[PDB]
């Protein structure tokens, strides 16, 4: 935590930075280095060995024990569906300008010379990506045709972030605290990107399995760590204040 | 030196805020940047990669030394006594004593379950209510609610103590660890009762009534193995 | 041979029927069998030997007394003579012949020495018995209990009994 | 290997890109008019002003560098920037603690996806043949043979390099009679099986397994 | 952590300033919240990945093949390409291009660089 605190206190008192001081950095490299290498060890092994008999319990007697306890036994016509391939690419370039159009903003100006150049960059991607929503008007959805549409929420998202776009213009002209928020929310842009992108669709539904499996251990540690923290509201109810 | 503490992450940054003042913010932030990226982390993954790789090979080469195998024996062999020393309770009862059916067939119920379940539930409130400065009254609701909380834990602890065999109850890891938590209640009375409490008491005495908050999680088997596989190491 | 118009129904537990060990393992399982049964089963106890049997006065008319009830149209037998598929294959009267068994011996020690320490000296007489019955094939081992609980266990016996009623 | 694993997940690393993107905008903005000062962690060599010295903060939280510290900076109360023409939030306590847990999840996924991507390397016996053999195997038939002469052309035992690792017994000349060298070996190196009829039935594997030229498989 | 464990030891009683290393005992809390939590449970969690990706890993296990490495080896049988080698004809190229690729002159340079560093 303090590793040098220490040192440089260690190294003071050997005298200044010099050859025949200052060679016990020797004694605190070694004890740094050596001591966190057997932490790894010790609780790496504790946590691999025994966690992988675990689980093999987990898929071994409950796998088996139970296979035997059961082996006991509107318009539709001359749509425009085209160009959907060069959109692909196509959108997947305004998401990562849009991105950096809001990447760019300068907070600290509230009368910047810049935000009014930002603020027009807004227009023109807000007014494009509302195309998009009149395009999937077109293709089955819109809360109809077996709510094609609500069957991928990620296509959802693609609404939601226009409207918010669309809600600040609104406001705006109230000129009121409330759009102080709305500004923030519509950051979620570049996640617009994931319903689009083959590669990535993978990589973050892979993350959300995984989370789904870990619940068995994250759950646990938020007992224990609530737990610790009832015993310290106990040993510290107060007694921290100093003058 | 100056390049391993960096490494090690600790005062990183305020040696970059000691270069950044002596020859501009623009450029140096890539030599401590990439220090850590390259230096830090793909090291910490690579020292995580033959730990967590080397331990492979000694866990397949246990596999022959048949730790698994011994440990699937307990599990299997502690959860059958459990089983057929129901038998035995099923069987004593065919002084009249017909009424120990009843309380026997409550055990198992979901009602019971779910309510001792409640009980622990508001055992936390009682506990995780603290606060500094507790309005006058709060503390007499925690004191007749962590009472009235410790009898009842313990009359449906006697009640499986009876219900189920005495020796039988002692089986299973889980009922040992209630009679634990149930005990050290007993002393809190006592010693309260008593006020031979001390610093120290308070402390562990608090911290096993925290334990019963382990009642939840008993359904649950991902939890179970590892403590399991853990006694045995 | 011929069906004398019932499959008696006899126990033959884990081990000796001598000691109360083995005699909690059944009550407890009989009784379920007369409340899921009403009628269609019936129960039969008796203290002398049935193995010898030719298809000891008192065991002259053991046999027929069973018979007589076999007669009025299960029936469960009771005895304490049977140890071992063997002791009933010296008469042909299509019994049903249940098991009780523990996979492991190992369990045997915890559950004797559990009741009382007068019979826990007595688990080489015991624990021989289960390995006596640990030598038969599904010919001769007909019935499996083999699940420890009961709920789950006394199930696996009505399902065998629905070969014919 | 390493190196190589991390070209094979380029998707993981742009998920931990876009955490420190998303997070370095919602900062910005709102913790973007903190008043810079000396003596406090928002000062001239931290704050959520522009998105390089944002994405910088984030970064030095990600390491656990004094982050606590920076929390209590952003915390409401806190005068407001000169330019702003009572300027903090409580949003911070959530922001900072909900970016350490997702950064360091996300790290863990991106150190583990690696790990396991090359499990094959790092959980090897180092005893039986590997792809490490067949290189070397390589570079001395290279020096034994130049681009592309050789199909045969084997009079000599000068390709005894390799060592007790896949004349003993004579097996090698056994081994010998029995690209086409090298698939030789691999199904002889690990003695998969001596009955007299490998070739038949290993013959009716590379059928299985494969697609290209399989009239020098045989031999 | 070290400004809290040290706020926490100098702690006396309810409402009231500190006092120097009034009880040094707490810091086993301190000590055993951090070997279970931040070092124990976070291993174990690390370790719970690994196992976990590893089922994700091998649903391909197929346990009717053999081991993985006849899967590279077999791959690896359309291995064995010409390797640019480029032996010099001409003899004055022979006589540099020998002694450049001798394992001295590799040797030899190593230690140049090493020198350079220095
Ligand atoms: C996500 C990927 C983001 C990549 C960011 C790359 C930025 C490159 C350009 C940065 C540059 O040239 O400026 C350095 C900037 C400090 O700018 P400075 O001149 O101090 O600001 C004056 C304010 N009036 O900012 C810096 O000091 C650089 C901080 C870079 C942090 C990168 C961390 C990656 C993780
Ligand atoms: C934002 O992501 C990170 C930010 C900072 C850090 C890591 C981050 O990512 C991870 C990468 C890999 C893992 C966990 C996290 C898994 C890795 C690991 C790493 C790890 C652990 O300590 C808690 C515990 C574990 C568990 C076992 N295995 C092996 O890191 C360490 C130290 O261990 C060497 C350490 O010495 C004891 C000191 C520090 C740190 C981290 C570094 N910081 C927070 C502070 C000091
Ligand atoms: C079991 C859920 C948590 C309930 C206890 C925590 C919240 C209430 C206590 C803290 C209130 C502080 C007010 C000042
Ligand atoms: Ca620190
Ligand atoms: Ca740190």
């Amino acid at each position: 935590e303090d590793w040098n605190s220490v040192m440089y206190d260690g190294i003071m008192a050997y005298g200044g930075p010099s050859f025949p001081g200052m060679l016990v950095c020797i004694y605190f490299i070694i004890l740094f280095i050596c001591g966190n290498y057997i932490l790894l060890n010790v609780f790496l092994a504790i946590a691999v060995d025994n966690l992988a008999d675990a689980e093999s319990l987990t898929s071994a007697q409950k796998e088996e024990e139970e296979e035997k306890e059961r082996k006991k036994l509107f318009r539709l016509q001359c749509h425009r569906i085209v160009n959907d391939t060069i959109f692909t690419n196509l959108i997947l370039f305004f998401i990562l300008l849009s991105s950096i159009s809001l990447a760019a903003e300068d907070p600290v100006q509230h009368t910047s010379f810049r935000n009014h150049i930002l603020f027009y960059f807004d227009i023109v991607f807000t007014t494009i990506f509302t195309l998009e929503i009149i395009l999937k008007m077109t293709a089955y959805g819109a809360f109809l045709h077996k709510g094609s549409f609500c069957r991928n929420y990620f296509n959802i998202l693609d609404l939601l972030v226009v409207s918010v776009s669309l809600i600040s213009f609104g406001i705006q002209s109230s000129a009121i605290n409330v759009v102080k928020i709305l500004r923030v929310l519509r950051v979620l842009r570049p996640l617009r990107a994931i319903n689009r992108a083959k590669g990535l669709k993978h990589v973050v539904q892979c993350v959300f399995v995984a989370i789904r499996t870990i619940g068995n251990i994250v759950i646990v540690t938020t007992l224990l760590q609530f737990m610790f923290a009832c015993i310290g509201v106990q040993l510290f109810k107060g007694k921290l204040y100093t003058c | 030196l100056t390049v391993f503490q960096c490494i090690t992450m600790e005062g990183w940054t305020d040696v970059l805020y000691w270069v950044n003042d002596a020859v501009g913010r623009d450029w140096p932030w890539i030599y401590f940047v990439t220090l850590i990226i390259i230096g830090s982390f793909f090291v910490l993954n690579l020292v995580l990669g033959v730990l967590s790789g080397e331990f492979s090979k000694e866990r397949e080469k246990a596999k022959a030394r048949g730790d698994f195998q011994k440990l699937r024996e307990k599990q299997q062999l502690e959860e059958d006594l459990k089983g057929y020393l129901d038998w035995i309770t099923q069987a004593e009862d065919i002084w009249n004593r017909f009424c120990r059916r009843k309380c026997r067939a409550a055990v198992k119920s979901n009602v019971f379950y779910w309510l001792v379940i409640f009980l622990v539930f508001l055992n936390t409130l009682t506990i995780a209510s603290e606060h500094y400065n507790q309005p006058n009254w709060l503390t007499e609701v925690q004191d007749t609610a962590n009472k009235a909380l410790l009898a009842l834990f313990t009359a449906e602890m006697l009640l499986k103590m009876y219900s189920l065999g005495l020796q039988a109850y002692f089986v299973s890891l889980f009922n040992r660890f209630d009679c634990f938590v149930v005990c050290g209640g007993i002393l809190e009375t006592i010693l309260v009762e008593t006020k031979i409490m001390s610093p120290l008491g308070i402390s562990v005495l608090r911290c096993v009534r925290l334990l019963r908050i382990f009642k939840i999680t008993r359904y649950w088997n991902s939890l179970s193995n590892l403590v399991a596989s853990l006694l045995n190491s | 041979d011929v069906v004398p118009s019932m499959r008696p129904v006899v126990l033959v537990g884990p081990s000796l029927k001598g000691y109360e060990v083995t005699d909690m393992m059944q009550k407890a399982l009989f009784d379920f069998l007369k409340h899921r049964f009403e009628g269609r089963i019936s129960i039969t106890r008796v203290t002398a030997d049935i193995s010898l049997a030719k298809r000891l006065a008192e065991v002259q008319s053991e046999i027929e007394r069973i018979f007589e009830l076999a007669r009025t149209l299960l029936v469960v037998l009771d005895a304490d003579t049977i140890n071992h598929p063997a002791q009933l294959s010296k008469t042909s009267l299509a019994p049903i012949i249940v098991y009780v068994k523990i996979s492991s011996p190992k369990v045997l020690q915890r559950l004797i020495k559990s009741r009382g320490k007068s019979q826990a000296k007595h688990l080489n007489v015991q624990m021989v018995a289960a390995d006596k019955l640990a030598q038969c094939p599904p010919e001769l081992f007909d019935v499996i209990l083999d699940e420890n609980q009961l709920e789950d266990a006394c199930e696996h016996l009505a399902d065998y009994l629905e070969a014919y009623w | 290997t390493f190196i190589k694993s991390f070209q094979a997940l380029p998707y993981v690393a742009l998920l931990i890109v876009m955490l420190f993107f998303i997070y370095a905008v919602i900062g910005m903005q709102v913790f973007g008019k903190i008043a810079l000062n000396d003596t406090t962690e928002i000062n001239r060599n931290n704050n959520f002003q522009t998105f390089p010295q944002a994405v910088l903060l984030l970064f030095r939280c990600a390491t656990g560098e004094a982050w606590q510290d920076i929390m209590l900076a952003c915390m409401p109360g806190k005068k407001c920037a000169p330019e702003s023409e009572p300027c903090g939030s409580s949003f911070a306590v959530f922001y900072f603690i909900s970016f350490y847990m997702l950064c360091a999840f996300l790290i863990i996924n991106l150190f583990v996806a690696v790990i396991m991507d090359n499990f094959d390397y790092l959980t090897r016996d180092w005893s039986i043949l590997g792809p490490h053999h067949l290189d070397e195997f390589k570079r001395i038939w290279a020096e034994y043979d130049p681009e592309a002469k050789g199909r045969i052309k084997h009079l000599d035992v000068v390709t005894l390099l390799r060592r007790i690792q896949p004349c003993p017994h004579r097996v090698a000349c056994k081994r010998l009679v029995s690209n086409a060298t090298l698939f030789a070996l691999v199904r002889t190196a690990l003695r998969i099986k001596t009955e007299g009829n490998l070739e038949q039935a290993n013959e009716e594997l590379r059928a299985i397994i494969k697609k290209l030229l399989d009239q020098v498989v045989p031999p | 952590w070290p400004e809290l464990l040290y706020r926490s030891i100098d702690s006396h009683t309810e409402d009231k300033g500190p006092i120097y290393n009034y009880r040094v005992e707490i810091s086993i809390f301190f000590i055993i919240y951090i070997i279970i939590i931040a070092f124990f449970m976070m291993n174990i969690f690390v370790g719970f990945v690994i196992v976990t990706f590893q089922e994700q890993g091998e649903q391909e296990y197929k346990n009717c093949e053999l081991d993985k490495n006849q899967r590279q080896c077999v791959e690896y049988a359309l291995k064995a390409r010409p390797l640019r080698r480029y032996i010099p004809k001409n003899q004055h190229q022979y006589k540099v291009w020998y002694v450049v690729n001798s394992t001295y002159f590799e040797y030899l340079m190593f230690v140049l660089i090493l020198l350079n560093t220095i």
